[PDB]
DNA sequence: CGATCCTCTCGAT
RNA sequence: UCGAGAGG
């Protein structure tokens, strides 16, 4: 309460540009803070390039709370969202 | 006829024409059923607003109306075979291309549309020169133009400099 | 600037070698773009060049006085007599290669002005420093090593872009930001914080 | 303010030609064109160097200290 | 103020070597010699001379930015011809030609009066 | 070469700028706007020399 | 005036038609006149269309007016932008100006309104009526030095 | 007699007119530019002013001093101070000059380049002597003094090239024209009525045949003949400008050939 | 001697002026095509003649060469710039102690002059140099 | 292959419309009283008079980077004076059977009208045009 | 207004801007001194530690170095003063305020900021000399030039802040404008001029140049294209070599006037795959056109690929033009002899046409149409008779101008110039206006005191029969000055007004954003639109397209 | 200097426009931009 | 009760 | 601070 259950989720199945940039940002800030990486580095050292790889290999364990104007919200895991951008 | 619409269909066709190396001498492998039903099916998987209720269903139905008009007229059974000379493989690729390209064309929630609108009007308004006009050939063409006129509109001017009434 | 409403900054500096050159070895002191000329319609600039060429050659002052009877034809007549083609064009070779250019260049002397305010007098870069006493915000002017104003217009631009955090950073981390104590009953800055 | 050494454009030494120029005009009574010609200032970049020069030094020397 | 020193046009720094050989990734018998502290005087002269060799397939030079006195020279030669060799021969041919010029000029100079 | 025409106030050179004003003792007639009750006005900017 | 009207054969044609232009407005009375086409009558006074034909008709005229000013100077702005501006003035039921009288009178946040005009006085009436600011506005968050709900901040990110 | 061929027209103490036949434009140009910026010469590189009571600024004079031409005949038997193993300058790497002038006259006393005086040991090499081409014997005016006026300074002349600063140029102006008839069609003439009437003919048109009216455009033809006139400032004699030009290029080509030994 | 007269804008109203002396009062009836199109006499009841039409301009505009071959706003623009162009402001500069003083090393008198420049002492205290310039598309810099 | 098309044409018109090196040439076949040709030709290299009768050929014979023609052991498919390489851009039909093939030789356009070359000229990026005498 | 909605900030920089044809689109040329001043706080991670110590060891004065080092407790160590500056062995979790180096995201801006394109993220490129440097193609969205403009540069202090710049503000992802649903950047000046120049049918290049031009394109496949000509000398066309800069799968078709799919005039456009088939490349192809090569490449290949294209086109073109050269002289305003004769009589017969109408007005024979004065009618007739004159005289000039005419060349490319310009400079300046009417009777019944009372003749009321080449008369001059002054007044007047309009507009629409239900709402959650712009489509993802079922005959629709 | 000494200032119907009567009295060209254009005159 | 934005400099109490 | 001049 309030929320919205996983079944009946009416919002966009695709990730917004604003969602992507906010996710890539937070993960880059996480990596820079010496946080554990969830993908085998390919001679990478930049926190954004690594976060970008983590999103590409769908292993970013962050969640997005989409707020509807009534106050209600829909929780979407980065793992389920589509990146057609 | 020419209006700003999402998805450049012409571009997709030319892309299918080269990709699949279309031959204008050999007859196509398509069916009358394939074209008619295919274009009808493409007009279903198009999304702006999802939903399963009539309110949002009709709302989304209304949003695609003009784009579907373009789609119907461009992807017609005669044109698909006579003009474009599309193959089955090349046809399905066009169908799946539009569907995806359309979804990409949809505005993203969060987009600061208000600020964008204000700036979009503001910039060219600043670039307006000659508060008079360039209609100064005949003396009967004397109406408040440019920046003064834009000021009357936004202010909601009770009394305007050139109040006119054009009758048919 | 020239004497015809033509502002310009030095874009680059080339040595004598790399510069285009005349068959007699003359080389420009300055090169200006032909794209200035059409929109600005400053014909006299082109004229003063034709006359100042004819002037330096003949060893006489050029009469660039207004309401007179000096024609572009008159000047052009005298200049052909002085061995150069009547309109100011002359064969020019590429500095790097030595090959004649396809185009013939409008060469000649034009009186140019050295204007006030140079780069070094303008450059400013601040990455923290003096804060105005009252507001606790960066100071004004290059002179005091101050902050550049991120005005409403700029604030608005970031809003259009949808860069919520960057916009927050500019208004907090850079510039202002402060920590205060609020009473859960008051809602005011009443709390007498006796830290440590 | 004193004759420049060398022509800004080409580099031909000109700072040794001023007195000679001023003499040709005064003592020989001839015109600038034929004066610059006698000093061997062939090119127009060299021609302007001398012909366009305002020798303000002479005015500055009139101040006492 | 941000103005570099005029010696950086012909003077090598530290670690900066004159020639830098990097093999080309796009073509077979091709290489990219990056001549440091040099301009159009060496570039165009060597490039136009490389072209004279019947075994040279491609020869082009570029000065990527005017602020810096570098230049990249790309050579492509026939299989069984090292591009480093083509560069060697080109240089020698120039020296040979330049030599002839000096003598020829000196002979005509000594034949003059004034 | 100096032309003068200026002052020296505590070492600083001062130029007084010519101040444009409407001429005095001039009689001028003006049509007043449509809502206004007075259709025309005659004014005189009388001053003493 | 020149009119683009289709021929009996289907193709569109440049059929010229007589049109009268007025110095003055009395829309209500001029439209009831016989011989005119009351379906086509137009006035540059959008505010006059609003009181005779309704709010939705006014909105359309208001767009025609903003459009016409841009178009005249030789520029083009995508429909959606004027559409939004026009709709913003329209939504109130009548015509709300783009000045302190129009949009600044709105039910919006005291802090977001005092950022435009009549600064101190907006905050005075806010204090008097004891207004509650929901802080959902851009401006209040800019004053508060917080990440506003603008794209990037329009959603909460969690673990 | 191998590749390039030279034919000298004008021979003077200051100018050299010649024909560079059987040569590539890449070479003809490379030679022209190397003469401008890469022949080393001797020019004032540091000024120490002890007394200056003139109307001209310290740096204004210093700047002017740099431009005065000084004998560079034996510049190869002088080192670049950057290569020298001393501290600052010396005799192997520099020439020290002196300038002292005082307004002894009620009239106006002038400072010439003849008034500069060599102080350091030059060791029999022809170097440092100010270049004087004026018929009165006083080449170049440096400054003018009234009465009280006095200018006392010492200056160090150093080895260098124009590529570093224009003061180091034996250079001056180099004329360069190839194909006076535009047979190569290398340029496209701007005109109004007639190109032939509108554009004037060069003195070089006499040393070449005309286009020969109705004949097909020579496709494969390239520039092999080049008309040049090199004029010296005086620091290095004319013949030497061209020979040191040919040589400097040869040297910088050889350095690449030498870099293809170290790697 | 009353060969010249001082006239103000009010008295200007009652008089009839001629631009050129000789050209505006000789006789009536070949012509140079390059020369600008001039009206004629038409009104021949003159009271005064203009000393020189170039006198309508002032000091800053009197420095522009051929402003009559230029678009009017460019002439306005130059008049502001000429007042920011370095050069010998005064011969006694070496003696004046003042905040900001910009002086050109080798000022050059313009090769293209205006008869008005003589009274403005411009060729005596110049503010610019006679630069050899090519109008061209070189490196695109 | 070999050759795709070969015919002797006769020049009807030649015009340098604003161009000083190029000329759009109109020529019909001497044999085929229906066959037509349009061609942008470099007159600076190959001059053509308003009545010349020239032999035209299409080969697509003698992929990969161009090498300078070094005649060490080389011999191209030409005894011809004019050689051009181009690409197909449109295959139009003008009534019944009358074909129309469009070629661009780096912008130098070519249109060939006839009928017979049906199973011949294809959408090939390859197209060598050869003109002799 | 001055401290909350906007304020002065740390990590700022400002300087004169200069143009760089060798910089990339998204790049910015930052002077070394500025780079040496502006710092980015970088946390010590095993990934960077080595490069960071090296920078700490380069110190504040060698560029690829750093200033301040921050320890756990937040205490700063000043690298320009500290005795320990020499040593300093960094620990993980410590911050290193390093110098701003190559390829960093920087918010670059130009005032007035009335556009989201007046604020774009750029790639840092640290360079010598005191000016900020930029690509000519980014000049337009900022509305800058090189007469002396100054630009602002900001530096992100956090990872999320810099991510927001790279993913939302970057120059390539800003190419297509949502404002006008077309691109906001394109090929300009020398490049626009030179493209037309190179792109011609007559334009042919030889091997030596070809290879140099081929190499200049960085993304080059290393494949020498087969020349268009393989006869006496193998020649390449300008079209061929430029097509190398164009990628693959890029299809573009236009049609202008002639464009007979055999384009005899060499107009319109046809680009198939990665090659230009026919048509001269000018503003319509390579400018900020709605259906341009740019709008195509951004939509097809992507922003970063299209951004690369700006560089490629520029490099090839600028180089070819550096060797071809282009000028403009006084000779280009010289408009023949017989053409001038026709121009003169064109104005002369317009002058007679005016006199006759004046005479008819004077005879009271003329009658004005309903609604307007006999005087009101008379004026607008003379006004038209005189505009016709300047235009006819101008057309006469434009026709006489040769293909070689450098002004004609600039207009033809669309680089610089309009008809008006040709007309005023070489044929006739024309009639002058103030308050939208011809020169007023300022003096009692006269424009000037050199005229008689009650004189309505063209010349007397502000008509300038002379060109800028011929020169203006004293009267003509003054009248042109009067008109010119009006321009400058209402230039300043307009700017001061439109500024107030912009803030009002912005403040009114601040809070309007597309929500998570395609609903366009304000700060109160009040619905403005149900679908953004009546379709819920993004402005930059749209283009004008022909609806084929609306036009054509009933017969045509059927077949 | 000269241009400064010959300046005019006009405080506060259309003062900015170059009036007909200004002929030979005030300069038609020389005037500042924006702020006080046409109000600041030069003799 | 607003009347562009941002930037620079000097001088005076 | 208030005041003037200037730059886009
Ligand atoms: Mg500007
Ligand atoms: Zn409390
Ligand atoms: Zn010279
Ligand atoms: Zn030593």
């Amino acid at each position: 309460e309030k929320a919205i259950p996983k079944d009946q989720r009416a919002t966009t199945p695709y990730m917004t540009k604003y969602e992507r940039a906010r996710i890539l940002g937070t993960r880059a800030l996480q990596i820079s803070m010496n946080a554990p990486v969830f993908v085998d580095l390919e001679g990478e050292t930049d926190p954004l390039r690594i976060a970008m790889k983590e999103l590409a290999e769908k292993k970013i364990p962050l969640v997005i709370r989409r707020y509807l104007p009534d106050g209600s919200f829909e929780d979407w895991s980065v793992e389920e969202l589509i990146v057609d951008l | 006829a020419n209006w700003p619409l999402p998805v450049n269909i012409r571009r997709i066709i030319q892309n299918a024409q080269q990709t699949f190396h279309i031959d204008h001498t050999k007859p196509s492998d398509l069916t009358i059923k394939d074209i008619v039903l295919g274009v009808k099916d493409l007009q279903e998987n198009l999304l702006v607003l999802r939903g399963k209720n009539e309110i949002i269903q009709n709302a989304q139905r209304d949003a695609v109306t003009l784009f579907c008009c373009l789609l119907r007229s461009r992807l017609a059974t005669r044109r698909v075979l006579q003009e474009y000379r599309l193959t089955k493989q090349a046809f399905d690729w066009v169908l799946s291309n539009i569907e995806a390209q359309f979804l990409r064309s949809v505005v993203h929630p969060g987009e600061m549309v208000g600020v964008l609108a204000a700036q979009s009007i503001g910039e060219p308004a600043t670039q307006m020169t000659l508060n008079t006009f360039h209609f100064a050939g005949v003396a009967s063409k004397k109406v408040t133009s440019g920046v003064p006129r834009l000021k009357e509109i936004l202010n909601v001017a009770k009394n305007m400099k050139t109040p006119s009434l054009t009758v048919y | 600037a020239s004497r015809h409403g033509q502002k310009g900054t030095i874009g680059i500096t080339y040595r004598r070698e790399d510069m285009p050159f005349t068959a007699e070895g003359i080389v420009p002191d300055l090169i200006i773009n032909p794209h200035a000329i059409p929109s600005r319609m400053t014909v006299a600039h082109l004229i003063e060049c034709l006359l100042s060429k004819v002037a330096a050659l003949s060893g006489n002052e050029g009469d660039a006085s207004p309401f007179t009877d000096i024609t572009v034809e008159g000047i052009s007549k005298l200049l052909r007599e002085h061995g150069y083609q009547s309109r100011g064009f002359e064969v020019m070779y590429n500095g790097h290669t030595g090959k004649k250019l396809m185009a013939q260049i409008f060469f000649g002397p034009t009186y140019y002005q050295r204007l006030r305010h140079m780069v070094d007098d303008k450059i400013h870069a601040r990455a923290r420093g003096p804060m105005q006493v009252l507001t606790r915000q960066p100071v004004e002017g290059r002179s005091r090593d101050g902050g550049l104003r991120f005005g409403e217009m700029e604030r608005d631009c970031m809003i259009a872009h949808g860069a919520a955090s960057f916009l927050k950073e500019r208004l907090m981390e850079a510039s202002d930001a402060f920590r205060v104590h609020i009473c859960g009953i008051c809602g005011l800055m009443t709390v007498i914080a006796k830290l440590n | 303010m004193i004759v420049p050494v060398r022509c800004f454009s080409c580099g031909k030494v000109v700072g040794d030609k001023w007195e000679s120029y001023l003499n040709l005009l005064q003592e020989d009574e001839l015109d600038e064109g034929t004066a610059l010609s006698r000093l061997g200032l062939k090119r127009y970049c060299c021609r302007r160097m001398i012909l366009t020069h305002v020798d303000l030094i002479e005015k500055f020397l009139r101040y006492n200290p | 103020m941000n103005a570099p020193d005029r010696f950086e046009l012909f003077l090598l720094g530290e670690g900066e070597s004159k020639l830098k050989i990097d093999p080309d990734t796009k073509a077979p018998n091709a290489v990219v010699i990056t001549f440091e502290k040099e301009d159009h005087t060496l570039g165009n002269l060597i490039r136009a001379e490389l072209l004279n060799d019947r075994k040279v397939l491609f020869a082009a030079y570029k000065v990527e930015h005017p602020f810096f006195a570098r230049f990249k020279l790309r050579i492509q030669t026939t299989e069984g011809y090292d591009p480093k060799d083509a560069l060697k021969n080109a240089c020698n041919s120039i020296i040979n030609k330049l030599g002839a010029l000096k003598t020829n000029f000196e002979t005509e100079w000594n034949l003059q009066t004034l | 070469f100096d032309m003068g025409g200026y002052f020296i106030i505590n070492g600083s050179e001062k130029v007084l700028i010519a101040q444009e004003r409407s001429a005095g003792n001039i009689v001028q007639v003006f049509k007043k706007a449509a809502p206004s009750p007075i259709s025309h006005v005659a004014e005189i900017r009388s001053a003493l020399e | 005036y020149d009119r683009k009207v289709p021929s009996p054969t289907g193709e569109y044609v440049k059929e010229p038609e007589w049109v009268l232009e007025t110095d003055g407005v009395n829309l209500s009375e001029v439209m009831t006149v016989p011989g005119i086409d009351p379906t086509r009558i137009y006035t540059n006074s959008f505010i006059d269309i609003m009181e005779v034909l309704g709010i939705e008709a006014g909105r359309a005229a208001l767009y025609k007016e903003v459009y016409n000013v841009i178009a005249s100077d030789g520029s083009y702005v995508n429909y959606r932008h004027m559409a939004l501006l026009v709709d913003v003035m329209t939504t109130q039921g009548g015509l709300t100006s783009v000045t302190r009288h129009g949009f600044n009178r709105s039910n919006t946040g005291a802090l977001m309104r005092c950022s435009f005009e009549e600064t101190v006085e907006i905050l005075f009436e806010a204090g008097a009526s004891a207004e509650l600011d929901d802080c959902r506005g851009v401006s209040e968050n800019v004053i508060l030095g917080q990440m506003a709900p603008i794209g990037t901040g329009a959603f909460d990110v969690m673990i | 007699e191998e590749g390039p061929q030279v034919k000298i027209r004008e021979a003077s103490k200051d100018n050299v007119d010649f024909i560079l036949s059987n040569v590539d434009l890449a070479m003809a140009n490379s030679l022209r530019r190397v003469m401008i910026a890469e022949i080393p010469t001797l020019a004032i590189d540091s000024v120490e002013v002890e007394t200056n009571t003139t109307v001209l600024a310290d740096e204004f004079i210093a700047h002017r001093l740099g431009l005065i031409p000084l004998q560079s005949m034996d510049i190869e038997q002088l080192e670049y101070s950057r290569d020298c193993f001393c501290e600052d300058h010396c005799d192997k790497c520099s020439v020290v000059l002196t300038l002292q002038a005082f307004g002894e006259s009620e009239s106006t006393t002038n400072v010439y380049s003849k008034d500069l005086v060599i102080v350091s040991n030059l060791m029999g090499r022809n170097i440092g002597h100010p270049i004087i081409q004026d018929k009165e014997g006083n080449g170049v005016l440096i400054c003018k003094l009234r009465k009280g006026q006095e200018l006392k300074l010492t200056c160090v002349a150093k080895k260098g090239i124009a590529k570093e600063h224009a003061k180091w140029g034996p250079a001056a102006a180099i004329e360069f024209e190839y194909d006076p008839w535009n047979k190569l069609k290398h340029t496209d003439y701007w005109y109004e009525q007639d190109s032939a009437k509108e554009w004037p003919q060069s003195k070089n048109c006499e040393y070449e045949d005309p286009p020969n009216e109705g004949d097909p455009f020579d496709y494969k033809a390239q520039a092999d003949t080049f008309y040049m006139n090199v004029e010296s400032v005086g620091s290095i004699p004319v013949d030497q400008v061209v020979v040191r030009g040919i040589d400097t290029l040869q040297k910088k080509v050889a350095s690449i050939l030498l870099a293809l030994t170290q790697m | 001697e009353g060969l010249v007269e001082y006239i103000d804008a009010e008295e200007e109203e009652s008089i009839l002026i001629a631009m050129q002396p000789e050209d505006l009062e000789p006789a009536e009836a070949d012509v140079d095509p390059a020369k600008r199109i001039r009206v004629s006499h038409h009104a021949t009841t003159f009271t005064h003649c203009e000393i020189h039409p170039s006198m309508i301009l002032g000091v800053a505009a009197s420095i522009i060469p051929f402003p009559d071959h230029n678009q009017s706003p460019r002439n306005t623009y130059q008049s502001a710039m000429g007042k920011q162009a370095m050069g010998v402001f005064l011969t006694n500069y070496n003696v004046r102690m003042d905040t900001m003083a910009n002086i050109l090393y080798y000022p050059q008198k313009p090769l293209g002059t205006t008869r008005a420049m003589e009274y403005l002492k411009f060729r005596e205290l110049p503010a610019g140099q006679n630069a050899i310039v090519a109008i061209a598309c070189y490196s695109g810099y | 292959s070999n050759t795709l098309f070969d015919d002797i044409f006769q020049v009807s018109e030649v015009d340098p419309g604003r161009y000083n090196k190029v000329c759009r040439i109109e020529a019909a076949s001497t044999t085929q009283d229906q066959c037509k040709l349009t061609l942008d030709i470099n007159v600076e290299l190959f001059p053509v008079a308003a009545q010349d009768s020239l032999t035209v050929t299409i080969a697509s014979s003698l992929t990969r980077s161009w090498r300078p023609p070094q005649a060490g052991d080389r011999s191209l498919a030409d005894d011809y004076d004019y050689v051009m390489y181009g690409t197909a851009y449109k295959f139009e039909e003008v009534s019944k059977d009358l074909i129309a093939v469009y070629y661009s030789f780096g912008g130098l356009l070519m249109r060939l009208e006839g009928n017979y070359r049906n199973l011949n000229n294809l959408k090939q990026e390859n197209a060598y045009l050869l003109i002799r005498r | 207004r001055g401290n909350l909605m906007g304020k002065r900030v740390d990590f700022s920089a400002r300087t004169v801007i200069s143009g760089d044809p060798n910089l990339e689109l998204d790049q910015v040329g930052v002077p070394k001194s500025i780079a040496k001043t502006l710092t980015y706080p970088e946390v010590v991670t095993p990934y960077n530690i080595d490069r960071l110590t090296q920078l700490v060891r380069n110190g504040p004065n060698e560029h690829p170095g750093a200033k301040y080092v921050i320890r756990d407790s937040g205490d700063r160590i000043d690298l320009r003063y500290s005795k320990r500056a020499g040593d300093i062995q960094l620990q993980y979790g410590w911050k290193v305020e390093r110098h701003i180096m190559d390829n960093d995201p920087v918010l670059f801006n130009r005032q007035p900021s009335l556009h989201k394109m007046s604020m774009m993220a750029h790639r840092v490129k640290v360079i010598p000399y005191s000016t900020f440097r930029l690509n000519l193609s980014v000049t337009s969205p900022y509305n800058a030039d090189f007469d002396g403009d100054e630009m602002n540069l900001h530096v992100p202090q956090s990872e999320e802040t810099r991510a927001e710049l790279s993913q939302l503000c970057a120059v390539p992802l800003q190419i297509v404008s949502p404002q006008s649903n077309k691109p906001c950047m394109g090929i300009v000046q020398d490049t626009l001029c030179g493209i037309r120049k190179l792109t011609l049918r007559d334009t042919f290049i030889e091997l030596d140049q070809v290879l140099n031009m081929l190499y200049w394109v960085p993304d080059w496949d290393g494949v020498i294209p087969t020349p268009a000509i393989i006869k006496p000398k193998p020649l390449w066309s300008g079209k061929q070599i430029l097509s190398v800069a164009i990628p693959n799968g890029i299809h573009l078709q236009r049609f202008d006037e002639g464009t007979t799919l055999l384009s005899p005039k060499d107009n319109g456009m046809l680009i198939i795959d990665g090659q230009i088939i026919f048509g001269v490349v000018e503003k319509k192809t390579v400018g900020s056109s709605n259906g341009g090569l740019i709008h195509v490449v951004t939509r097809e290949k992507g922003p970063q690929v299209c951004a690369k294209l700006f560089g490629n086109i520029q490099k090839v073109v600028n180089f070819w033009l550096l060797h071809n050269g282009f000028s403009t002289g006084i000779g280009d305003t010289i408009a023949d002899g017989p053409t001038m004769r026709e121009i003169t009589e064109t104005i002369a017969e317009a002058k007679k046409k005016v006199l006759d109408v004046t005479k008819e007005a004077q005879a009271n024979l003329l009658t004005a149409k309903h609604g307007m004065t006999l005087r009101e009618s008379f004026e607008d007739n003379v006004v038209r008779f005189l505009n016709e004159a300047r235009d006819k005289a101008g057309r006469l000039a434009e026709v006489n101008l040769k293909d070689l005419n450098n002004v004609k060349q600039m207009v033809m490319a669309g680089s610089k110039g309009s008809f008006i310009n040709i007309a005023q400079m070489s044929a006739c300046v024309g009639q002058q206006s103030v308050e939208g009417k011809r020169i007023a009777f300022g003096f009692v019944d006269r424009t000037l005191p050199h005229f008689s009372k009650d004189d309505y003749s063209p010349e007397s009321k502000g008509f300038v029969e002379n060109s800028y080449l011929r020169g203006l008369t004293p009267q003509e001059f003054f009248f042109h000055a009067m008109g010119g002054r009006e321009g400058l007044i209402d230039t300043a007047v307009k700017t001061a007004e439109t500024g107030y309009i912009q803030r009002r507009l912005v403040k009114a629409l601040e809070d309007i954003m597309v929500h998570y239900d395609n609903t366009t709402r304000n700060s109160l959650g009040n619905v403005i639109q149900f679908i953004y712009g009546e379709d819920g489509m993004d402005a930059a993802h749209i283009e004008k397209q022909s609806l084929d079922t609306i036009g054509g005959s009933d017969a045509a629709f059927e077949k | 200097t000269l241009s400064h000494l010959r300046r005019t200032n006009t405080p506060i119907a259309k003062p900015r426009q170059l009036h007909n009567t200004h002929w030979g009295l005030v300069c038609p060209a020389e005037t500042p931009e924006g702020q006080a254009c046409g109000l600041v005159k030069n003799l």
